[PDB]
C-alpha cells in the first residue's frame, strides 16, 4: 500500500517496473487530499530496501507499507530441474 | 458583366471542395497554400459555408483540429474570414443547441475552443458559450470546452474561472449523475491536478510561424440569426482593385583538435576498458563516431605490433550501443574497399589480426566478410595478404572445426564459390591452400571435379 | 543499520518516518481566501 | 482524516469482526482539514461523510455514525476529542 | 595488478613532493603538470608518468571471492589544470 | 485460497459434505481425507 | 565508501578518491500402474 502525492505517480510506477515481478492493481484517489493510495504487489525476495528507494525517489512525498496477511504464494519462473541454466556470479540472475 | 463575377465565384466554389474535404493534420499547410490559388479574398464566404455544412453534417470528430488550424492560417493574412467565421460558428452552435443535436454541438465547440487556444477568437465568445451551457445545465459540453481550453481562461479571466470550477465541484460533490458524465468530471479534475495543459489536441506547434493571427469578438445574445444563404454569389464592387490586392498578397505569401583529443585519450589509458570508458564519457555525436573509429584504426597501425588494447576498446564500444557497431562495420568496409591500397605489409598484418580478432569473438558478424570477392582481378595483392592474416587469426582463435562450421553457416559465396566458373573456384582453392587452410577447400574442390567432368 | 550491516558498532537508531505532508499553500496575492479547495486536491464524489 | 480508510484500516476492521470485539472509531487529526489542507467547512463535512461511509462499507451489518456516538472526532496534537452528545451536553443542552 | 598501480601513484606523488618541498610549498596550483612533464630542453624536469591513469576499483568482498571485473574507476593523480598526460605503458610493446 | 484462511465451504460427514459440494470432489476421495 | 566501492579515506591515498562507474561495463511399466488404478 503506497501513499504518494498524485503528480508523482510516474516515479512510483517506474519503481514498480524496475523491481522484478511487482505490479500495480488499483489506484485510489484519496478524496479531499493531494494523495493517491496505490495498491500493488512485490515479491518478498525483491522487497529489500523498497521503502528506502520509494521514499528517496519521491523526495519524502511518498511512503509505503508492506504486509503478508493475504497469504499469496506464486510460482517462480523457470524450471527447478533445468540443469544447465545460466546463473551469474554477482549480477542478479535472468528470469528463466 | 455580372455572369463573369458569378463564374469567378463558382470556380472557387468547385475548386475548394477537394481542398476542404481532404483535411487531415498531414495537409493543413498544403490545403492552406492551395486555397490561395484562387481569389478567396473576394470569394470569402465560400469557405465559411463549407465549414458550417462540414461541422453540421459530416461527423469529423478527430478532424476538427485541422479545420481550426486552417482558419487560423487564413486569419494570419486575411482576417475578414476570422471576423465572419466567429459569427458563423456561434450561430451554428445556438441553432444546433436548439435542435438538441449534441454531436454537432460537440463538433462546433471542439472548433471554437481550439480557435481560442489559438489567438483567433476573443474570450467573450467562449464566455457567451459557457453562459448558454450553464443556463441549460448541458454539463457534458462544459467538460469538453473546459478540458480543451480551460487554462487559457485561468490566465485571461481567473476571477470567473474560479466560479466555473466551484460550480463543477459542487455538481460532482452533491448531485446524482450518469456514470459517463461522472467519469468525465473526474478525469477533468485529474487534468487540472496533474498537467492542466494536457488538453492540447490543438496543434500549438504552429504558433511561432502563425504569429500574425489576431482575435475577433462577437456577442450572440443579441437577436441575430444565421444568414445561411450568404454562401451563394453576391456582386462585388472594386473587383479589379481587390483582385490586384489578392495577387500581391499571394505573391507575398507563396577537425585536427578532435583527432588530437581522441589520440590523447588512447595514449593516457592503461587498459582498453579505461580507454573505452574515457571515450564513452565524451558523448561523441553520431556523425563523428566514424571518424573516432578511423582514429582508433590509424593509431593502432602506428604501433610496432597488434595489441589486445585495441581489441578490448573496440569490443566495449561495439557492445555499448548499436551506433558504434554500425560505425565499426562501415569502417571495416571502408578499410577493405578504399584504404588498404596504400598500407604496407606489416600494417596489413596488424589490420588482419585486429579485424580477425573482432570477427572471432563475433563482435563483427561473419556476414561482413561478404565484401571480399576473391578473384585475381576482383582482388588486389594487398587485399589478398590482408585476407591471409585475417583468416590466420581466425584459425588461431577458433580452430579449423569451429571456423569451418561458421564459414558453412555464413554463405560467403564471394570467396567460397560453388556455382561459379571453374577458373574462379580454382583460384579460391589455390589461395586458401597457399595460406595453409587447405582443409577448408575440400567441398569446393570436390565440386570442381564435378563441373570439370 | 542493524539489518543491513554485519558489525554496526556505535550506530544510533534513526527516526523512521513522519506522516506525509499535506500542507497546502495559498499561492495567489489577494483573490484566494485563507480556506479554499486547492487544484491539487482530489474531489469528493460521494453523495 | 487525511488518508482515512486505507487497506490497513480495512484489515483492522475485518480482524476486529473476526475477534468478536466491539468496534469504535476515532477520526483523528481534524486540524489537518482546517490548517494543513485548508478546506472550507462544507468540503470538510463532505470529507468526513466520505470517511464514515467508507467505514460503514466494511462493518458488515453494524452501522457507524456520530449521532450513535460510535464515531469520535479528535485532534490529539491539539489536545481534544469530542462526540455530538458531549458537545450538546456542554454547550446547547442548557439553552433548550 | 591494482596494488602496484596504487604504489605507482603514491610514488610519483612523493617524487613530485620532493621537488615541491625543495621549493618549501606543496600547493597544487603553483605546480601544474607542465612543470614536471615538460622535457628538459624546454626547461622542465622531463618526468615520465604512469600515475595519471584511472585505477580500477571494485567491491572488496566480491574481489576477494571472485573476478569482479572493472565495474568502477578511481581517480589517479589529478590536477585542476586537467590535461591528458600520456602513460609510459602505451609506448612499450607487451611481451606476448 | 479457502484453506489458507483456515476455512472451508473437523467432523467427517460435514467435511465430506462441503468437499463434495463446494470443491466438487468425488465422494470416494471426499470420505478418504486423512489430514489437512 | 559508497555501495561497497572506493577507498576507506582519500587521506593518505595521494588521490582525490573520486569514483566513477565504468561505462564500458512405448510407456514404461510403472506408468501403466496409474492406468491400472483408474
Amino acid at each position: 500500500d503506497i501513499t504518494v502525492h498524485a503528480p508523482l505517480l510516474p516515479i512510483v510506477e517506474e519503481l514498480m517496473k524496475k523491481r522484478r515481478g511487482s505490479r500495480i492493481y488499483k489506484t485510489i484517489k484519496v478524496a479531499g487530499t493531494p494523495l493517491l493510495e496505490v495498491r500493488g504487489q512485490v515479491p518478498v525476495i525483491e522487497s529489500a530496501g523498497f521503502e528506502t528507494d520509494l521514499r528517496l525517489s519521491t523526495n519524502g512525498l511518498g511512503m509505503c507499507q508492506l504486509y503478508f496477511w493475504h497469504k499469496i504464494w506464486r510460482k517462480v519462473p523457470g524450471d527447478v530441474l533445468d540443469k544447465d541454466a545460466f546463473i551469474p556470479k554477482l549480477k542478479p540472475a535472468p528470469i528463466n | 458583366d455580372i455572369k463573369f463575377q458569378r463564374e469567378n465565384w463558382e470556380m472557387i466554389r468547385s475548386h475548394v471542395s477537394p481542398i476542404i474535404s481532404n483535411l487531415t493534420m498531414d495537409n493543413l499547410q498544403e490545403s492552406h497554400r492551395d486555397l490561395f490559388q484562387v481569389n478567396i479574398l473576394i470569394g470569402r464566404n465560400i469557405i465559411c459555408k463549407n465549414v458550417v455544412d462540414f461541422t453540421l453534417n459530416k461527423q469529423n470528430g478527430r478532424l476538427i483540429p485541422a479545420l481550426s488550424a486552417l482558419i487560423a492560417l487564413l486569419n494570419s493574412d486575411i482576417p475578414d474570414i476570422g471576423e465572419t467565421l466567429a459569427k458563423e460558428l456561434m450561430l451554428m452552435f445556438v441553432q444546433q443547441f436548439n435542435r438538441k443535436d449534441y454531436v454537432s454541438c460537440g463538433n462546433i465547440l471542439q472548433c471554437l475552443s481550439i480557435l481560442f487556444l489559438y489567438d483567433v477568437i476573443h474570450e467573450i465568445v467562449i464566455l457567451q458559450i459557457l453562459l448558454l451551457l450553464l443556463e441549460k445545465n448541458s454539463l457534458r459540453l462544459v467538460i469538453a470546452v473546459m478540458k480543451i481550453c480551460g487554462w487559457k481562461l485561468a490566465l485571461v479571466s481567473k476571477k470567473t474561472h474560479d466560479m466555473i470550477w466551484e460550480k463543477l465541484r459542487y455538481i460532482l460533490q452533491t448531485q446524482e449523475l450518469s456514470s459517463t458524465l461522472r467519469e468525465s468530471l473526474e478525469t477533468l479534475f485529474e487534468i487540472r491536478q496533474k498537467d492542466y495543459k494536457s488538453g492540447s489536441q490543438g496543434l500549438f506547434i504552429l504558433d511561432p510561424t502563425s504569429y500574425t493571427v489576431h482575435t475577433h469578438s462577437y456577442i450572440v445574445s443579441d437577436e441575430d440569426e444565421a444568414n445561411k444563404e450568404l454562401g451563394n454569389f453576391e456582386k462585388c464592387e472594386n473587383f479589379n482593385e481587390l483582385t490586384m490586392a489578392f495577387d500581391t498578397l499571394r505573391q507575398k505569401l507563396l577537425d585536427v583538435e578532435f583527432k588530437k583529443k581522441i589520440y590523447l585519450v588512447l595514449k593516457s589509458s592503461l587498459s582498453g576498458d579505461e580507454a573505452a570508458h574515457k571515450l564513452l564519457k565524451l558523448k561523441i555525436a553520431n556523425n563523428l563516431k566514424k571518424s573516432v573509429v578511423d582514429i582508433i584504426i590509424k593509431s593502432s597501425l602506428q604501433e610496432s605490433t597488434f595489441s589486445k588494447f585495441y581489441s578490448i576498446l573496440s569490443e566495449r564500444m561495439i557492445t555499448f550501443h548499436r551506433s558504434w557497431q554500425t560505425a565499426y562495420n562501415e569502417t571495416f568496409e571502408q578499410n577493405y574497399t578504399q584504404d588498404i591500397e596504400d598500407y604496407e605489409t606489416d600494417q596489413l598484418r596488424i589490420l588482419g589480426k585486429f579485424w580477425g580478432h573482432l570477427i572471432s569473438y563475433e563482435f563483427l558478424p561473419m556476414d561482413c566478410l561478404k565484401i571480399i570477392k576473391l578473384t585475381e582481378e576482383e582482388s588486389c595483392p594487398q587485399g589478398r595478404i590482408f585476407i591471409k592474416f585475417l583468416f590466420q587469426e581466425l584459425v588461431n582463435e577458433l580452430g579449423l572445426d569451429e571456423l569451418q562450421l561458421r564459414l558453412n553457416s555464413s554463405k560467403l559465396d564471394g570467396m567460397f564459390p560453388l556455382e561459379g566458373d571453374a577458373e574462379h573456384i580454382r583460384y579460391s582453392i589455390n589461395f586458401f591452400t597457399a595460406i595453409g587452410l587447405g582443409l577448408l577447400t575440400e567441398d569446393m574442390r570436390s565440386r570442381l571435379t564435378i563441373i570439370q567432368e | 543499520p542493524h539489518l543491513y550491516n554485519s558489525r554496526p558498532r556505535s550506530v544510533r537508531i534513526p527516526w523512521y518516518n513522519n506522516p506525509v505532508s499535506c500542507i497546502i499553500q495559498n499561492d495567489e496575492e489577494y483573490d484566494t481566501p485563507a480556506l479554499f479547495f486547492d487544484p491539487s486536491l482530489n474531489p469528493i464524489p460521494h453523495f | 482524516v487525511v488518508e482515512g480508510v486505507t487497506f490497513v484500516v480495512e484489515q483492522l476492521i475485518k480482524q476486529s469482526i473476526k475477534n468478536n470485539v466491539a468496534m469504535c472509531f476515532v477520526i483523528n487529526k481534524l486540524d489537518r482539514l482546517i490548517l494543513d489542507l485548508k478546506l472550507p467547512p462544507m468540503d470538510a463535512y463532505l470529507k468526513l461523510n466520505h470517511i464514515i461511509a467508507n467505514i460503514n462499507s466494511f462493518t458488515k451489518g453494524n452501522v457507524f455514525s456520530p449521532i450513535d456516538n460510535n464515531i469520535i472526532f479528535a485532534s490529539t496534537k491539539l489536545g481534544f476529542t469530542f462526540t455530538i452528545k458531549e458537545f450538546v451536553s456542554y454547550y446547547y443542552a442548557h439553552s433548550i | 595488478t591494482e596494488p602496484l598501480l596504487d604504489i605507482l601513484v603514491k610514488g610519483e606523488t612523493r617524487i613530485q613532493n620532493r621537488v615541491k618541498l625543495g621549493l618549501n610549498s606543496k600547493m597544487p596550483t603553483r605546480f601544474p603538470p607542465a612543470v614536471f612533464y615538460t622535457p628538459k630542453e624546454l626547461g622542465g624536469l622531463g618526468m615520465i608518468s604512469a600515475s595519471h591513469i584511472l585505477i580500477p576499483a571494485s567491491d572488496l568482498s566480491w574481489s576477494k571471492q571472485t573476478d569482479t571485473g572493472i565495474t568502477h574507476f578511481r581517480a589517479g593523480m589529478t590536477h585542476e589544470d586537467e590535461k591528458l598526460i600520456p602513460t609510459i605503458f602505451r609506448y612499450i610493446t607487451t611481451w606476448e | 485460497q479457502d484453506l489458507s484462511r483456515n476455512t472451508l465451504g473437523d467432523n467427517p460427514r460435514k467435511l465430506s459434505k462441503i468437499l463434495r459440494t463446494e470443491y466438487g470432489w468425488d465422494s470416494l476421495a471426499s470420505r478418504n481425507v486423512w489430514s489437512f | 565508501s559508497y555501495n561497497g566501492i572506493g577507498l576507506k579515506s582519500a587521506k593518505g591515498s595521494s588521490t582525490s578518491g573520486h569514483v566513477q562507474r565504468s561505462l564500458a561495463s512405448r510407456p514404461l511399466a510403472v506408468q501403466k500402474q496409474i492406468e491400472t488404478h483408474m
